[PDB]
């Protein structure tokens, strides 16, 4: 599910998936 | 960053993980 667009939710959705319970950060600026 | 990374361009496990705490 990883290797593809992903934009916004998709995005965030993503990284909480694979980050656990480590969590992650999300900065679309930086 | 990311955006430019995952969303703009292809994104990828390893980048994904850059990005875990």
């Amino acid at each position: 599910f990883v290797n593809q667009h992903l934009c916004g939710s998709h995005l965030v959705e993503a990284l909480y998936l694979v980050c656990g319970e480590r969590g992650f950060f999300y900065t679309p600026k930086a | 960053g990311i955006v430019e990374q995952c969303c703009t361009s292809i994104c990828s496990l390893y980048q994904l993980e850059n990005y875990c705490n």
